[PDB]
């Protein structure tokens, strides 16, 4: 069932499993027509889905053209990824398609379990976990490959870079999580503590700055100060 | 009239025929039901003064056979039986209706509340869901489970109806899940009516049946199929206006027909809040939400 505080390490064994996030699948800007009425204009998303074991990440862009003549756009958004991860675990091999899916929103249950009926030993899982999977698209190399796409397309990624080489992949997901949360409660912030010191760079293969240990635990401490303030900030305290 | 004798009461029951019930004290002089509707399925029915638990009965139609009850002391209930000597039964019948000790299904001038609840209900198609081909009538208890309950364990004993599984392949095609989800006319108009019902007759009356077990003998398994069948067509944007028009009138008298005070566990509050408010056929059961409204506006 729900996955939560007291089944966390799950994450980490040995059986293959995927978040999905559909947070950024069907994105717009909102502005006003000639007339004073308002609409909407899509722009591209994508599809987030993620080992959280292995840090691979399967990234479905999603063209502004697949929404073209439709109705009912956040509700399509739904089934449109999950017809998309269908796609993909049908695309594996037998020996790397997950064991459980697991979607951060609970609206993607029925659209997932439908789109996997022909996969009725894979496990379509809740969670009660609150995800910062939305900041995807506040790392730049991942906003960048969605902005440019002029078609649909699949991009691969490690979310955690070369960390699994120095650290579990336990503390790799708490760092993950602790970067995207202070993306999104302060993306100005967040991004300057990643990028302040010119002297650490993103190698060409990397999402991330390529910090030391040491740097990392100062890094880490920067964004935990970041998130409380933000709490205090916003709640006064 | 057809006549179904008792060969005797020995034990204090509540006796139920059709929509009607009634006390026999142990030990009472009465000898069974007369005057019973031909041209209609019937349903005798008990429940122990002793053990309120196991609601039991006998679905039949007189046209069949020759039927009477008798208390098997062993099994401890009262069972239906065939009688095949025609003359023996009914020099016994006439015996006991000289001696005025049978109780007599009413007709009433305005009545049409049986016909209206069993209009589409079949013996033949009653005897394919409960199967127990040696007779021609059928037994149906409180307990007895679904054939879709026991995939989720006596198979002889199973209520089997049609299994109706919103997420299940046979509900959807490949390729159109969005579809076939959100509008279940493929699934019930090509799965269901052409291809396992044939018809929508026998389709409302599997539904028609599911209800009154339900209400009959708190079957719970029955009360699923029921609102699964509703579901069903409530959530298809295409189904055929007779059939909407009828399904309209079937339902109200299955509500009508309800106690008030078992509405809390025969009814429930998602499905009909979706099929009255939210489905594709939201507007098109005027009679069924008006009788809803009037009688159960708090499961609303
Ligand atoms: C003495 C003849 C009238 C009979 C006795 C047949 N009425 C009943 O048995 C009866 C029992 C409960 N309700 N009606």
């Amino acid at each position: 069932g729900a996955m939560n505080s007291s089944n966390y390490a799950e994450l980490f064994n040995n059986d293959i499993k995927l978040f999905v996030d559909d947070t950024n699948v069907y994105r717009v800007t909102v502005h006003k027509t000639f007339e004073g009425n308002v609409a909407t204009k899509a722009i591209n998303g994508c599809i987030f889905t993620l080992n959280p074991k292995t840090g691979h990440l399967f990234l479905k862009i999603i063209h502004t053209s697949v929404w073209a003549g439709q109705k009912r756009l956040s509700q399509l958004a739904k089934w449109k990824t999950a017809e998309e991860v269908s796609a993909l675990v049908r695309s594996l091999p037998k020996e790397e398609q997950p064991k459980q899916i697991i979607v951060t929103r609970k609206a993607m249950l029925d659209p997932l379990e439908v789109h996997m009926l022909d996969f009725p030993n894979i496990a379509i899982r809740p969670t009660e976990l609150r995800l910062p999977f939305s900041a995807a698209m506040s790392i730049d190399k991942l906003s960048d490959v969605v902005m440019k796409a002029t078609e649909p397309q699949m991009v691969l990624f490690n979310i955690y870079d070369d960390w699994l080489d120095r650290i579990s992949s336990y503390t790799a997901f708490s760092r993950l999580t602790l970067l995207l949360r202070a993306l999104k409660t302060n993306e100005e912030s967040a991004k300057m503590i990643l990028l302040s010191d010119p002297t650490i760079t993103i190698k060409s293969y990397h999402l991330w700055p390529s910090f030391t240990d040491e740097q990392w635990i100062t890094i880490e401490s920067q964004m935990r100060d970041l998130i409380l303030t933000e709490y205090g900030r916003k709640y006064n305290v | 009239m057809n006549t179904v004798p008792f060969t005797s009461a020995p034990i204090e029951v509540t006796i139920g025929i059709d929509q009607y019930s009634f006390n026999v004290k142990e030990n009472q002089p009465f000898h069974g039901i007369k005057d019973i509707p031909i041209g209609h399925v019937h349903v005798i029915h008990f429940q122990h003064a002793d053990n309120s638990s196991m609601r039991y009965g006998y679905w039949f139609d007189c046209r069949m056979g020759n039927f009477y009850i008798q208390y098997d002391p062993k099994d401890g209930l009262y069972k239906m039986m065939e009688e095949r000597d025609g003359a023996k039964f009914e020099n016994i019948v006439h015996n006991f209706k000289e001696r005025q000790m049978m109780v007599s299904y009413p007709k009433i001038d305005e009545d049409d509340t049986w016909y209206n609840l069993t209009e589409f209900v079949q013996m033949d198609k009653i005897r394919k869901i409960v199967r127990k081909d040696e007779n021609q009538f059928s037994y149906v208890d409180s307990s007895m489970t679904t054939v879709q309950e026991n995939e989720l364990s006596d198979p002889a004993h199973s209520l089997n109806y049609t299994v109706i599984n919103f997420k299940s392949r046979e509900a959807i095609r490949p390729g159109h899940e969005m579809e076939d989800f959100l509008d279940k006319s493929y699934y019930l108009n090509t799965v269901m009516l052409q291809g396992i019902f044939k018809n929508s007759s026998n389709y409302f009356g599997e539904l028609q049946f599911a209800f009154l077990n339900a209400m009959f003998f708190g079957n719970y398994g029955s009360s699923l199929q029921w609102h699964a069948m509703i579901e069903l067509i409530c959530s298809s944007a295409t189904v055929p206006k007779h059939m909407l028009d009828k399904l309209d009138e079937i339902l109200y008298y299955q509500i009508k027909t309800l106690p008030e005070q078992y509405s809390d566990i025969l009814l429930n509050e998602r499905v009909w809040n979706i099929c009255l408010y939210s489905s594709f056929q939201k507007n098109s059961l005027h009679n069924t939400e008006k009788i809803m409204e009037n009688k159960y506006p708090e499961l609303l």
